[PDB]
């Protein structure tokens, strides 16, 4: 599913994403575009031998399990496969326990050069939500 | 902190019947919160996740419901399994909190 | 599948540090969530706090920083450090997983002079 950015927005507040843990709503939304392009299809091979899942890009080495990844620790007892669904469900609540850790939102690498440090309240302006 | 309130404090019921009890939060938490039951002399056991997720291996008479602040766990027909206390936690911030709970019992 | 269980002291005189420790079996404590809850007597529930996959912690603020959360991936355990503690930390301590979906049996520790 390619997601419109107001119709994200209105997911994953729905969702539960908007202040959640110190983070704007904004934040989310600019994250999912940078990271896969409001695709929840999305899929990124790593060189360390791990592939990225979904519309957050969700790492097969620590998070999911998607059967092909070394040391997997599967730590949102989730199938790699059950990311790519049209329903975000699953996606959001792996991204919830990801940023419950120290590290926060770090963990996104796009988020981390695109996002930080902008202005991410200008992704969720301009919709009904 | 949230302050999670529920309500009743105390419910009696004949088996059979349904009930729904309470929990408001008091700022707005999205969809963060979740439902526990805790039997005597026993350990808490996750019931209903981000406010209306079902969870494997938990009775199908288990529901909730709501979001923001408002937030409800229906029991269709208690079952005598049933009695013992109810408890709703956030998880949006840090403290994460509990409600002062609801004793659920046979009338 | 993972069990988890606590261990220690169920009897401790004021002012000393209570130490808990949760053995896990089923699954590395290594780069998981883990917490620590407690239940006091009339029912009240406090959320102490949580480890993390970085290592990072999460201590309740109520607790006023006399908590520590640690854990040793050789014996597949981690622990509970409560210094100073009074007679309101007299309570039920649980050990369980970031999740909430496995907890372990809980055990009691009274403060007392004693």
């Amino acid at each position: 599913k390619v997601f419109g950015r107001c119709e994200l927005a209105a997911a994953m507040k729905r969702h539960g994403l908007d202040n959640y843990r110190g983070y704007s709503l904004g934040n989310w939304v600019c994250a999912a575009k940078f990271e896969s392009n409001f695709n929840t299809q999305a899929t990124n091979r790593n060189t360390d031998g791990s592939t990225d899942y979904g519309i957050l890009q969700i790492n097969s080495r620590w998070w999911c399990n998607d059967g092909r990844t070394p040391g997997s620790r599967n730590l949102c007892n989730i199938p790699c496969s059950a990311l790519l669904s049209s329903d975000i469900t699953a996606s959001v609540n792996c991204a919830k326990k990801i940023v419950s850790d120290g590290n926060g939102m770090n963990a996104w690498v796009a988020w981390r050069n695109r996002c930080k440090g902008t202005d991410v309240q200008a992704w969720i302006r301009g919709c009904r939500l | 902190d949230i302050v999670l309130t529920q309500s009743p404090a105390t419910l009696s019921v004949t088996p059979g019947n349904s009930v729904s009890l309470s929990c408001r939060a008091s700022q707005s938490i999205g969809n963060n919160l979740h439902w526990y039951q805790q039997k005597s002399h026993e350990s808490p056991r996750l019931l209903i996740k981000y406010a209306s997720q079902s969870i494997s291996g938990i009775p199908s008479r288990f529901s909730g419901s709501g979001s923001g602040t408002d937030f409800t766990l229906s029991i269709n027909s208690v079952e005598t399994e049933d009695f013992g206390m109810y408890f709703c936690q956030q998880s949006n911030s840090w403290p994460y909190t509990f409600g002062g709970g609801t004793k659920l019992e046979i009338k | 599948d993972v069990q988890l269980q606590e261990s220690g002291p169920s009897l401790v005189k004021p002012s000393q540090t209570l130490s808990l420790t949760c053995s896990v079996t089923g699954d590395s404590i290594t780069s998981a969530y883990w917490s620590w809850i407690r239940k006091f007597p009339g029912n009240r529930l406090e959320y102490m706090g949580y480890v993390s996959y970085s290592g990072s912690t999460y201590y309740n603020p109520s607790l006023k920083s006399r908590i520590s959360i640690t854990r040793d991936t050789s014996k597949n355990q981690y622990y509970l450090d409560l210094n100073s503690v009074t007679t309101e930390d007299t309570a039920t301590y649980y050990c369980a997983n970031w999740d909430g979906d496995y907890w372990g049996q809980g055990t009691l520790v009274t403060v007392s002079a004693a």
